[PDB]
């Protein structure tokens, strides 16, 4: 009865439960059939059906508009990496052979190592919120593994253009927004703007932070002092 | 009766567990013999290929899943990726021809060629593995240059079987890449690389470095072969205090002995004398630039 | 049994109107749900998407027929005609592979690509006007910078996603 266990199967991988399995808020309860010989695949197969589940339900939390452009970043990246099932999905069906749940385990081995390390990341991110994310993605970054170091170094890459803006804003109009805790610049008759020593970063060098908080500082003060300041430059 | 034997064979053979074959948490999955003398001799045999595969997933988890050893890793996630797909590809075309056929045919030819190739390579591997585990519990309860040393040894034992250095020597290589691009950093760039540490040098206003002895590699111990060391670490403080000279600006970058260098860390590196050369010719190098760098300006 | 369902699937990702699918004047249109499991599940997150769209269009009517708010027809009707133009071109040569090839053919692989580019763009901004458009009935109860500065922090809060952004900043110029 395997391929129409096969179309059963194929629609659980997407999160959609069949006739045969019972599979809710939770995995396969049992297996109608009950065989041993099927049982052992359903173990591997209970696993991957119960991350389709849980990443659907992380990607709706995030999806409740709440904390950083560091987490959008990050659900960007994540939105990115579902792609890749989808085809691999038309790929399997592509195949056009019959395909067992024996080869459906191999053929998609590699979708389940990515996808468990970026759980990873998310469980601990539920505690943090701010300037801690940074801290998490200078560590991640630094472990090897090629595709693993690599999926970190991505994240990265879209993160540091997050700061380049702040830093623009800051360096040119003397203009800074530090969100839900994130860069390093903090208001506070009072009126003063100043620099937050322990929130700065070291991956760009303290020292070179605390030069350029001066500058973006001595703009604002020169705006506020006259309007007409140096322009096309 | 024949024909019972060969399906229950068949089914046997891609090992599922279950019920009827039960867990002991350490032998394994064990299951009830009762067979054909010819059959159950044959079903021994196998046995042991079979343990050897589930042993191998079970070894592979715990070498990577969030663990420690940037190396250790490395070859873990590479051994296992190798592995699955020569044996995937293999064994699936094989029983889908041994099901279409009739619904059961021999696996005997077809179990001795994959059985030659697979067999060799895990085996041994994870033989030394399970030693060297049992000998971190011990040293525990009473690293770079060992791992180094220990593959050294593996190729050295191998000597004469074409297949086996060659594969041993390729997982060598890419470990070796890591090795070459932090000796690389060091000798160009005075920096060390520690995620979790991976020397045994640690840094302890200007600061220093010592090494932390416990974890000492066991590459490098002998009267001699620590002065030749000490001579090859004073290169390397010698590069880290070129680097502090960044209070005035360098970035390496000027013609040097830079070319060499980067062919020698592509090269894969496992000889004393071929490493020795290259830091005496970057020493070299480090100094004059030093000198230079001090003497004026 | 299989072969009814894809056949019925196809019928009912066009989003056809009837009597058999009934319309309730403010939910909408709704049709009864009787399906496998499987399809169910994959059919509600599908209707999701079709609900939109028809939102959209109803949406559309409102802001530009004789209307007032120069700027906000000058608005609804280029993100109408834009969407028109994607939806159709990409729908329609869709349907047509799937039926030609064999009767029926799945969607799902199609149904992705389209979906991200469709969803982000029309949601976000149609969100924002349901919104608006309800704060001016409890305005007159109990402009012009106004409009700029919505699009103002709904680029704001956008930041980091180039495409959004992009399309976004698009219509502002044109506006």
């Amino acid at each position: 009865p395997e391929e129409d266990i096969l179309k059963y199967v194929s629609y659980t991988l997407l999160a959609t439960t069949s006739a045969l399995f019972p599979f809710d808020h939770e995995q396969i309860q049992i297996p109608s059939k009950i065989p041993n010989f099927e049982s052992g695949l359903l173990h591997l197969i209970f696993e991957a059906g119960l991350l389709y589940q849980s990443l659907g339900y992380k990607v709706e939390k995030f999806r409740m508009l709440n904390i950083s452009p560091m987490k959008k970043a990050l659900i960007i990246e994540i939105s990115e990496e579902l792609q890749n099932y989808t085809a691999f999905v038309n790929n399997l069906v592509s195949s056009g052979t019959v395909v067992s749940l024996k080869s459906l385990y191999r053929e998609i081995y590699e979708n389940i190592i990515r996808l468990r390390i970026y759980c990873r990341f998310t469980e601990h991110l539920e505690e943090l919120s701010g300037d801690t994310f940074l801290i998490e993605l200078n560590i991640f970054k630094s472990h090897g593994d090629l595709t693993i170091r690599k999926i970190a170094t991505n994240l990265f890459n879209s993160m540091i253009s997050l700061y380049y803006e702040y830093l623009m804003n800051w360096l040119t109009k003397g203009l800074l927004r530090a969100t839900y805790g994130e860069f390093f610049i903090a208001e506070n008759y009072h009126i003063p703007i100043e620099f937050n020593q322990e929130r700065v970063p070291a991956f760009i060098p303290k020292e070179l932070a605390y030069k350029i908080f001066m500058i973006g500082k001595s703009y604002i003060f020169l705006e506020k002092y006259c309007k007409e300041v140096q322009w096309t430059n | 009766q024949e024909a019972l034997v060969v399906k229950d064979l068949l089914n046997v053979l891609i090992g599922l567990e279950g019920t009827y074959i039960r867990y002991f948490n350490d032998i394994e999955f064990k299951i009830a013999k009762k067979m054909d003398p010819s059959f159950k001799t044959f079903s021994r045999r196998i046995v042991r290929y079979g343990k050897q595969y589930m042993i191998l997933t079970r070894a592979y988890e715990k070498w990577s899943d969030t663990s420690f050893g940037m190396v250790l890793q490395r070859f873990a996630y590479e051994i296992r990726r190798f592995l699955e797909d020569v044996y995937l590809k293999t064994l699936v075309e094989r029983l889908e021809r041994d099901f279409n056929k009739v619904p059961n045919f021999s696996i005997r030819e077809l179990e001795q060629i994959i059985n030659e190739t697979e067999v060799n390579k895990q085996m041994e591997l994870l033989y030394n593995i399970y030693e060297e585990i049992f000998r971190e519990i011990e040293e525990r309860r009473t690293k770079g240059g060992a791992i180094l040393k220990i593959f050294q040894q593996k190729i050295l034992e191998n000597l004469g079987d074409r297949s086996s250095v060659m594969f041993l020597k390729k997982l060598l290589n890419n470990i070796s890449q890591d090795y070459c691009t932090m000796l690389y950093e060091w000798l160009t760039q005075g920096i060390l690389n520690d995620p979790y540490q991976e020397f045994m040098t640690y840094d302890d206003w200007d600061t220093q470095y010592f090494i932390r002895k416990d974890v000492l590699l066991r590459d490098c111990d002998s009267e001699e072969d620590k002065n030749l060391l000490f001579k090859m670490l004073r290169t390397g403080i010698l590069l880290k205090v070129v680097r502090a000279s960044l209070q005035i600006p360098t970035i390496p970058s000027n013609s040097s002995d830079i070319t060499i260098q980067e062919i020698n860390d592509f090269a894969d590196l496992m000889e004393g004398s071929n490493l020795e050369l290259y830091v005496d010719k970057c020493y070299s190098r480090a100094n004059e630039i030093f000198l230079k760098l001090f003497f004026q300006g």
